[PDB]
């Protein structure tokens, strides 16, 4: 309840931020991979 | 997961392709 | 014997054509440097 | 260094999509593997794996391989539905390891009994009155679904040893959906 939802809310921030690397991950692969076969 | 499915488990056209295409470049005989 | 209709830059592919066999893609034997052979001179391909 | 090969018995009955170690169980069988036998490549790089499916009277998906992305690939792939089948299961996995190479390398089944299995009561006399003349390992995962112990799955190790034997050990971890720490560091192997 100390932090008014700015630390919390950088974490959650995070999260998301490795969440949309992992989406931008399979965007990538799904292609590469589709390239090479 | 992902990844693991990708990282060597599939792009084996890295290894495949390249030796692929080192048979098609290899009977390419000079002489046309 | 057979002449050269072209020496591709940078290439080391030749394009010749002997005399009245046809025409080929030749390749530069190592013996022989390629500035030392140019674009209409004689060259001496082997058979094979 | 390693003097022994690998053939794994994943499974893939219908009563595999549980939640009782991680999200749908078998998700977890998948889990150990990157370490199911990571850690047995962890030792010398001449190593070999194996993989054996346990339901419909069971496939093989992988023989034997110093190589792991094959096994992970198919691994990937491996949907639960059917029965569970046994004895018939692990009679497969022992021909496949006497069609190994490398005479050296000795015999090792890691059984990862999940789903309730419908063996009958002296089943050893086929499970493993031969390990011994043939000098084979077997070791047993119980994926839960340890009804009343398992006294029946227990009975093969039971059958093992007989003075020295066990493998490594008949492991069943408990229900908590701890995690594969305890297929990881339980298994001293």
């Amino acid at each position: 309840m100390a932090d008014p939802r700015d630390k919390a809310l950088q974490d959650y921030r995070k999260k998301l931020l490795e969440h949309k690397e992992i989406d931008g991950r399979l965007k990538e692969l799904r292609e590469q991979l589709k390239e090479l076969t | 997961s992902e990844v693991l499915r990708v990282t060597h488990e599939l792009q084996a056209m890295k290894d495949k392709i390249k030796e692929n295409s080192e048979k098609i470049k290899v009977n390419k005989t000079l002489p046309y | 014997c057979t002449k050269i209709i072209n020496a591709d830059s940078e290439d080391p592919k030749y394009i010749i054509n002997v005399k009245q066999f046809a025409k080929f893609v030749v390749d530069l034997s190592d013996q022989v440097a390629p500035t030392d052979i140019e674009e209409g001179m004689r060259v001496g391909v082997d058979r094979n | 260094m390693v003097l022994e090969s690998t053939m794994v018995c994943v499974d893939n009955s219908e009563y595999m999509r549980n939640g009782d170690f991680l999200p749908t169980r078998l998700q977890a069988q998948q889990d150990a593997v990157n370490i199911v036998c990571h850690s047995k490549t962890r030792s010398n790089p001449e190593n070999n794996v194996g993989l054996i499916t346990l339901a419909n009277d069971c496939e093989v998906l992988t023989t034997l391989t110093p190589d792991t992305g094959r096994i992970l690939s198919k691994l990937h792939t491996v949907q639960p539905k059917g029965k569970i089948t046994f004895c018939t299961g692990i009679r497969v996995a022992h021909l496949a390891l006497k069609h190994r190479q490398g005479k050296n390398h000795k015999m090792r089944i890691i059984a990862f009994v999940g789903s309730p299995v419908e063996d009958n009561e002296k089943d050893l006399v086929k499970l493993a009155k031969r390990l011994k003349k043939e000098k084979v390992n077997v070791d047993i995962i119980n994926f839960g679904e340890e009804e009343v112990n398992t006294e029946k799955l227990t009975a093969f190790v039971n059958t093992l040893n007989g003075k020295d034997g066990t493998g490594s050990h008949l492991v069943t971890v408990p229900p908590g959906p701890s995690l594969a720490d305890a297929l990881i560091s339980s298994p001293i192997l």
